[PDB]
RNA sequence: CAGACACCAUGGUGCACCUGACUCCUGAGG
RNA sequence: AAAAAUAACAAUACAGGACUCUUUCGAGGCCCUGUAAUUGGAAUGAGUCCACUUUAAAUCCUUUAACGAGGAUCCAUUGGAGGGCAAGUCUGGUCGCAGCAGCCGCGGUAAUUCCAGCUCCAAUAGCGUAUAUUAAAGUUGCUGCAGUUAAAAAGCUCGUA
């Protein structure tokens, strides 16, 4: 049908000091490679300039409204923008890790079972939460205000309750079979 | 181990009334539009947060009577992130002795440049208010202000002079020669430097004009001599 | 130069001139007042409290300024015989 | 110029011969590895020793 | 500057660029199909040939080699061409009517390094790549 | 200003080179 | 084009810093990052597989009894590290040879450009290469070019479109 790339790639390859930044947030927030920096280096680029766009518009024209209140209405939802601001002119002022912060790995560290932005991301993709009834196997994510509410061990992690798959059965047998000599 | 040292020495006016903190910034001495001849003021002002950048450490030359001669010229560059730079051209002997002496021209040279905005007047300035351009030896910087989360879009040379000017957002284009850094520098420096020199309609409500540091604190300022 | 309905962006607000309507900017040369005494009149003997016009690089190194000073310094007065 | 006679070829390589080192340790893959050049770059040893010297600089 | 700038000179305009495009190099040599019909690529991207003879060839000064190139007449194309070997003592494993596959160098229609009408390299000897036999992944199968 | 004023050609090559941190450390005392 | 695995967490052995004690040295101290020695639970599908599901009938997916990680492994790559250009004032070998080299230039014996090894860098299930076209390019200049001398005002005037 139709397809879309979700990154962009900047005009200069090398540019030692952004590399550097680009590892750094790579290295707080516990992504997997520069890939996922130009993921958000994507999204937020558009995001400013459709508010860009709608403020350079004639105001009380029905367009800016619209577009304008749908723009600010799915920041807040996501939690990454506030309403006590609320306008174009703050949406400009958002960088790369107001988007980060929201993700669904780095809630799993603030909250649960991870004990670092390493291991956070690991338990997600091992399936060890659900976000409600629903396991999400996605670190890049994204959950929205009352998602993090919900967000709990799985009952396909068999601790934190769950029935028993073949790797509780296979530390019980390191007590059957590693300690039961067979 | 080695450790710096500082001393004052006035020739002038102005230096005494530094020290003796008559004038208390940079900026009542901009005002007045009076030279700055002395490196301390500038060090007992600031002398914190004034980070140097040497833009080039380049040879140059000339040939003496026998053989060649050489020497290096360095480029500096000086600022705060609060809206005052300087640029200072050395050239001297050795590589060290060059970049030593264009420390301290540069420090000597230091202006203040206007920051403005792109269109805002909320939550303070992150640009310039007029679109300014410099021009070295066929070489034109253009400098266009840019709205906030743009960044600077700009040729490493010109970024790094922006960046101290506190010009956190702003589209270039530059056009000429592109293989000189010395002149892209120095006209990045002189369009900067221009947008106090621009007047604007909320710069145009006049004033009543000083009556000279020199004569105010003229008593106050016989030592041994006026 | 303010921001908004009068907040204060700037470093500093520049002499003016009034002799051609331009602005003394950062730290030019050539750029000084003219500090001349008042005399309180009558009784003689200087008494401040001084008239002051500012003079900036433009017009001085296009020689106007002997003219202009006199022009300026007679339309708000005062100096004998005129 | 235009000539047409080869002589010399694989001199070089004719005298130079390859060996190996192999393993203690894997070279690391993806996340992991990328993680660990920031760890090890960054918070270890917080860096206060040194300045003005490269990852494999002899300078 | 030097344009007109009237309130219906729009033709004259939209004629006169068109007139003074033409004069460039870069331009010229495509638009007119010059490119195709002089060098092999351009309307080509890769181009496969029967390898004719293996020279050796004495490089022109500035710098002091046997540069070592072979004529390959492109099946395609159907002209005759010397394209350099790359990679060290990689001339070797062309043998005359053995195939290779060529491809433009790097100038794109002009000549290349120290050597005057080399504008091309080889990319693969025997169809199977020249690359692949430098590290020893893949053998010369012939 | 205002005395005299002529033939004469030819000839080759490389390395000029780039960063900041004051001790002989005093060493009876210290 | 999309998702983003190929391990994550402690322990200890160390290299480290806020905190405390001590005049300091030194020691304790939490957070750990790496590098040993191996581990300890704890986890997961890549494979494997009853069953349920899919579907025209099937396949695969999404669903799951029973299995599947202590390590040089269930074991990632492709180019670069003289300049532009990110990363070798590398070690051996060669010595204007073989090669390198878009371009600038290296190599003629103490080669930081080669040829291998080692280390490091960049991007990372992708990366290199050739080629067309686009951007950068105000090097086609409408917005927005240049023409004294750098490439460029017709010998001059009349004069209709």
């Amino acid at each position: 049908w139709v397809c879309r790339k979700t990154y962009v790639t900047p005009r200069r390859p090398f540019e030692k000091s952004r590399l550097d930044q680009e590892l750094k947030l790579i290295g707080e927030y516990g992504l997997r490679n520069k890939r996922e920096v130009w993921r958000v280096k994507f999204t937020l680029a558009k995001i400013r300039k459709a508010a860009r766009e709608l403020l350079t518009l004639d105001e009380k024209d029905p367009r800016r409204l619209f577009e304008g209140n749908a723009l600010l209405r799915r920041l807040v939802r996501i939690g990454v923008l506030d309403e006590g601001k609320m306008k174009l002119d703050y949406i400009l002022g958002l960088k790369i890790e107001d988007f980060l912060e929201r993700r669904l790995q780095t809630q799993v560290f603030k909250l649960g079972l991870a004990k670092s932005i390493h291991h956070a991301r690991v338990l997600i993709r091992q399936r060890h939460i659900r976000v409600r009834k629903q396991v999400v196997n996605i670190p890049s994510f994204i959950v929205r205000l009352d998602s993090q509410k919900h967000i709990d061990f799985s009952l396909r992690s068999p601790y934190g309750g769950g029935r028993p798959g073949r790797v509780k059965r296979k530390n019980a047998k390191k007590g059957q079979g590693g300690a039961g000599a067979g | 181990g080695k450790a710096g040292d500082k001393e004052w020495l006035p020739v002038t006016k102005l230096g005494r009334l530094v020290k003796d903190m008559k004038i208390k910034s940079l900026e009542e001495i901009y005002l007045f539009s009076l030279p700055i001849k002395e490196s301390e003021i500038i060090d007992f002002f600031l002398g914190a947060a004034l980070k140097d950048k040497v833009l080039k450490i380049m040879p140059v030359q000339k040939q003496t009577q026998a053989g060649q001669r050489t020497r290096f010229k360095a480029f500096v560059a000086i600022g705060d992130y609060n809206g005052h730079v300087g640029l200072g051209m050395k050239c001297s002997k050795e590589v060290a002795t060059a970049i030593r002496g264009a420390i301290i021209l540069a420090k000597l040279s230091i202006v203040p440049v206007r920051r403005g905005y792109w269109g805002n007047k909320i939550g303070k300035p992150h640009t310039v208010r007029c679109k300014v351009t410099g021009r070295c030896g066929s070489v034109l910087v253009r400098l266009i202000p840019a709205p906030r989360g743009t960044g600077i879009i700009s040729a490493p040379v010109p970024k790094k002079l922006l960046l101290m000017a506190g010009i956190d957002d702003c589209y270039t284009s530059a056009g000429g020669c592109t293989a000189t850094l010395g002149n892209f520098a120095k006209a990045t420096f002189d369009a900067i430097s221009k947008t106090y020199s621009y007047l604007t309609p909320d710069l145009w409500k006049e004033t009543v004009f000083t009556k000279s540091p020199y004569q105010e604190f003229t008593d106050h300022l016989v030592k041994t001599h006026t | 130069m303010q921001s908004n309905a009068g907040e204060f962006v700037d470093l500093y607000v520049p002499r003016k001139c009034s002799a051609s309507n331009r602005i003394i900017g950062a730290k030019d040369h050539a750029s000084i007042p003219m500090n001349v005494a008042e005399v309180d009149k009558v009784t003689g003997r200087f008494n401040g409290q001084s008239k002051t016009y500012a003079i900036c690089g433009a017009i001085r190194r296009m020689g106007e300024s002997d003219d202009s000073i006199l022009r300026l310094a007679k339309s708000h007065g005062i100096v004998s015989q005129n | 110029k235009v000539h047409g006679s080869l002589a010399r070829v694989g001199k070089v390589r004719g005298q130079t011969l390859k060996v190996a080192k192999q393993e203690k340790k894997k070279k690391r893959t993806g996340r992991a590895k990328r993680r660990m050049q920031y760890n090890r770059r960054f918070v270890n040893v917080v860096p206060t020793f040194g300045k003005k010297k490269g990852p494999n600089a002899n300078s | 500057m030097g344009k007109c700038r009237g309130l219906r000179t729009a033709r004259k305009l939209r004629s006169h660029r068109r007139d003074q495009k033409w004069h460039d190099k870069q331009y010229k040599k495509a638009h007119l199909g010059t490119a195709l019909k002089a060098n092999p690529f351009g309307g080509a991207s890769h181009a496969k040939g029967i390898v004719l003879e293996k020279v050796g060839v004495e490089a022109k000064q500035p710098n002091s080699a046997i540069r070592k190139c072979v004529r390959v007449q492109l099946i395609k194309n159907g002209k005759k061409i010397t394209a350099f070997v790359p990679n060290d003592g990689c001339l070797n494993f062309i043998e005359e009517n053995d195939e290779v596959l060529v491809a433009g160098f790097g100038r794109k229609g002009h000549a290349v390094g120290d050597i005057p009408g080399v504008r091309f390299k080889v990319v693969k000897v025997a169809n199977v790549s020249l690359l692949a036999l430098y590290k020893g992944k893949k053998e010369r199968p012939r």
